[PDB]
């Protein structure tokens, strides 16, 4: 039942994209809402597998008063056949989340839910589910006459990494659509130069990639190389200076770097 | 409701409104040096001198006007809120960006108004009025289109999200360089 | 000498070079120590170059979404050229043929944008790549977490597939003390401010240090300059001065 | 729907890149805000000078 005041000739109440929204029953002359059933996303949730095979499942932005009387009935396009709800069936604002016991704890983010919600695999091993923590709470001393200095220090030695360029692909167009084929080939000559833009804009690319190469290292006009003895103040560089034994003078960093990408 | 959801951000406004006191309370108690190691209280007057000397004015110069820096902070700050709880359009940025959105999803939705060619807009007028001989040819028009559709608005939205996520970095080096410290690079902050 | 160098960077975040000089070897150790973390943090997590590692994957995955393309009949009668070509004369086969095309046309196209937009974001790593090598391996940033993670020292590139690789040697103070500050002294109604490094006090002397490593020296007039008088600051504090000239221009 | 698996994976590509956009934005805040290892609070009182 609803308010749409539908005078007298009006009968398809309509909606924005055209789908009729409300209908004038043609016996009893009253007005019905029309509402799409109740529908969503179903989203896994799983610890990597190669870890363990429990999962839990997330109803997206579904209140689950809907998901039991829909399973249970067997209302679901998903059709499990293992499939079990328990009693730990949690409700966020992201939706209704099956098989994940709420815990009041809060740790860091695993795998992120939404909505401050946040799942992890965690003990009995099982999935939980909780309120992700932003860090550790830690008031500051502070006072208008109190000053903290240091006494000491640490050399830490962060790592970052940052992709440059990115595999300089090419399509042969014309190969790609009509294979070896004159027939197509000419039914292809009608679209113009569809098919040599393409060709363009990928050139572009990889120039483009060959030129990011060039910007990020090529920085040094001449080619230094250090003496021979290794005698800077006690400084270790051996692990990241090219090493003479390997056939392409990369240091032990770069030589595990390029064994990892692969 | 035609599959076209909003999911929800990873931290809701109370975390990140939390993550701004966070950061608040480490730059008034400790200054730049909770960017670096453990925040270090400092008074935050002598905070102030510090950042006075980093700008070739002796500190001097604060401690002996404190009481004229403090009021003048307290009314520039008030002249922010005013400006703010007046102007409109102060915010327009932002708002921009969700109109943007929010009139790409308007307009995703309308197309499905639109026939492309075949005899209606509606799928289940043609389900309910062909044999699927020829139904199948205004059924595929209809495809042709709400796909071709689709694409134009998850391209916008790329290349719309990848401006954002030009803004977000320069967001994220301000809060470094400007939050976390103090920046000598020019009318950068 | 690299031991220079690395006082000189030492005084490109505040900290007098002699604390460099007095502890080298100290450093030396630490900075041997962290590059063998490194060596092991990468050699044991998989996950650790997941930047470089994602991009190719991307790729990759477009590559074969686009050859998996050549597979559907897009409402061809086949999607296999040559069959549409061996079965149907040229007045029919032309229309099979112009489905496959119009369809494969706008997967290649489509391909092309992602591949348009994914470049365009490689380039933007890559521009924000060259500007840590200039200003982050080439010299030393002023610039807070821009580098590394407290304050930086040096920076070393390395390669690695399709990317660049930084150590970030970055200086962070470690163990902290309180002490009670005050922002300026009166000595003689004058009123002497630090000239680099604040005032402290373990409880019953006044020192001035240096602001990132706590080392007192006694307060003297080479340390401080005066300014103004007592009665403007706001928690100037009692003490004394020494100042150099007196016990010379007494013996 | 019959009709549109005809078309291949012209439909999960969409799906993955808006995922793409959706997580990536995540990362955004992410980035943006939570610089900061350890959550601070200012004291109970006031005395900023
Ligand atoms: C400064 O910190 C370093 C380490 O961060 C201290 O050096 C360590 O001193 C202990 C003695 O308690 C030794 O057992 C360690 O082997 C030392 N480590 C290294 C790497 O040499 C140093 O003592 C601290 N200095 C002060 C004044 O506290
Ligand atoms: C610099 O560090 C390297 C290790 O990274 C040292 O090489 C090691 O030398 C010891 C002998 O002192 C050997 O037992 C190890 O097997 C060597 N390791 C490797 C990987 O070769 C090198 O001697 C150090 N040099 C200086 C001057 O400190
Ligand atoms: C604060 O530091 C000063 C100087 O480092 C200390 O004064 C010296 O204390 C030692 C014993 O700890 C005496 O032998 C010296 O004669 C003192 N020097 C002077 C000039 O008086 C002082 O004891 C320290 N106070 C605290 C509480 O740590
Ligand atoms: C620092 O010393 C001066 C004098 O050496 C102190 O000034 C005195 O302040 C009291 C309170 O107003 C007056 O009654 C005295 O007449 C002042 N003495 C002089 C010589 O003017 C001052 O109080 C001291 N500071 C602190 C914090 O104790
Ligand atoms: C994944 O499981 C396999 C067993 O098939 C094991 O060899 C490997 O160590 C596991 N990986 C991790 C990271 O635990
Ligand atoms: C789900 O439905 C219940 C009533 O069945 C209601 O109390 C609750 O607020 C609903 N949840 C949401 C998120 O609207
Ligand atoms: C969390 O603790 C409260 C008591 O403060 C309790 O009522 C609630 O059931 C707990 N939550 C869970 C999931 O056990
Ligand atoms: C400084 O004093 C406060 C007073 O509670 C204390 O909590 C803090 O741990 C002290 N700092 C150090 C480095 O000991
Ligand atoms: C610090 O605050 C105390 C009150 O707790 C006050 O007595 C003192 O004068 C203040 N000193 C400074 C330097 O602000």
């Amino acid at each position: 039942e609803s308010n749409k005041k539908f005078l007298p000739f009006q009968q398809f109440g309509r909606d924005i994209a055209d789908t009729t929204d409300a209908v004038r029953d043609p016996q009893t002359l009253e007005i019905l809402d029309i509402t799409p059933c109740s529908f969503g996303g179903v989203s896994v949730i799983t610890p990597g597998t190669n870890t363990s095979n429990q999962v839990a499942v997330l109803y997206q932005d579904v209140n689950c008063t809907e998901v039991p009387v829909a399973i249970h009935a067997d209302q679901l396009t998903p059709t499990w056949r293992v499939y079990s709800t328990g009693s730990n069936v949690f409700q966020t604002r992201a939706g209704c989340l099956i098989g994940a016991e709420h815990v009041n704890n809060s740790y860091e983010c695993d795998i992120p839910i939404g909505a401050g919600i946040c799942a992890s695999y965690q003990t009995s091993q099982s999935i939980i589910a909780y309120t992700m923590s932003l860090g550790a709470e830690n008031s500051v001393a502070y006072s208008n006459n109190s000053i903290a200095i240091p006494t000491n220090f640490t050399i830490s030695v962060t790592t970052e990494i940052l992709p440059v360029s990115m595999t300089k692909t090419s399509v042969d167009c014309t190969m790609y659509i009509c294979g070896d084929s004159t027939e197509c080939s000419n039914l292809l000559l009608q679209y113009g130069s569809f098919c040599t833009q393409l060709n363009r804009a990928l050139t572009g690319i990889a120039v483009e990639q060959d030129k990011n190469t060039q910007e990020v290292f090529a920085q040094v006009k001449q080619i230094y190389k250090t003496p021979p003895i290794k005698d800077f103040g006690g400084f270790n560089f051996s692990q990241i200076l090219p090493d003479p034994s390997k056939p392409s003078k990369r240091s032990f960093i770069e030589d595990l770097l390029f064994n990892k990408v692969t | 409701f035609n599959g076209l959801t909003v999911l929800p951000p990873l931290l809701t406004d109370e975390m990140i409104a939390q993550y701004t006191s966070a950061l608040l309370a480490g730059t008034i108690t400790s200054g730049w040096t909770f960017g670096a190691g453990a925040a270090l209280q400092i008074p935050f007057a002598m905070q102030m001198a510090y950042r006075f000397n980093g700008i070739g004015v002796t500190q001097n110069v604060l401690y002996e006007n404190q009481k004229l820096i403090a009021n003048q902070f307290n009314s520039a700050i008030g002249k922010i809120q005013d400006s703010l709880s007046s102007t409109a359009s102060a915010l327009g940025k932002l708002q921009d960006v969700v109109n943007q959105n929010a009139q790409a999803l308007n307009t995703l939705v309308k197309q499905l108004s639109s026939n492309f060619g075949a005899i209606s807009s509606v799928l289940n007028d043609i389900l309910s009025r062909l044999d699927p001989p020829e139904a199948e040819v205004q059924i595929d028009r209809l495809i042709t289109g709400r796909l071709q559709s689709l694409q134009t608005y998850v391209t916008q939205q790329l290349i719309r999200a990848a401006e954002i996520r030009a803004s977000a970095n320069l967001a994220a080096t301000k809060m470094s360089e400007c939050v976390l410290g103090q920046s000598k690079r020019v009318d950068f902050c | 000498p690299f031991a220079m160098q690395m006082a000189y960077r030492f005084n490109g975040i505040g900290v007098t070079q002699n604390v460099l000089y007095e502890n080298q070897k100290l450093i030396a150790n630490q900075f041997n120590s962290a590059i063998g973390k490194i060596q092991d943090s990468l050699s044991s997590t998989a996950s650790a170059l997941g930047k470089l590692q994602d991009v190719v994957n991307q790729n990759a995955q477009a590559l074969n979404t686009l050859v998996k393309q050549l597979s559907s009949n897009f409402g061809a009668i086949s999607s296999v050229l040559n069959d549409i070509l061996s079965r149907l004369d040229p007045p029919e086969a032309e229309v099979q043929i112009d489905r496959l095309i119009t369809g494969r046309l706008q997967s290649l196209q489509t391909y092309v944008t992602q591949q348009l937009i994914r470049a365009a974001e490689i380039r933007a790593s890559a521009n924000l790549a060259a500007t840590k090598m200039s200003e982050c391996v080439l010299g030393q940033s002023k610039r807070v977490d821009f580098c590394g993670k407290g304050y930086h020292l040096m920076s070393f590139p390395q390669s690695a597939p399709h990317g660049v690789v930084f150590l970030h040697v970055t200086y962070v103070p470690a163990q902290e003390k309180n002490f009670t500050t005050a922002p300026a002294i009166c000595h003689d109604g004058k009123a002497h401010f630090p000239r680099e490094g604040v005032f402290v006090s373990n409880g019953t002397h006044w020192f001035v240090t240096q602001r990132n490593f706590y080392e007192p020296q006694i307060i003297t007039t080479d340390n401080t300059f005066v300014s103004g008088n007592c009665d403007v600051v706001i928690g100037i504090v009692n003490n004394t001065v020494y100042d150099p000239l007196q016990p010379e221009l007494d013996s």
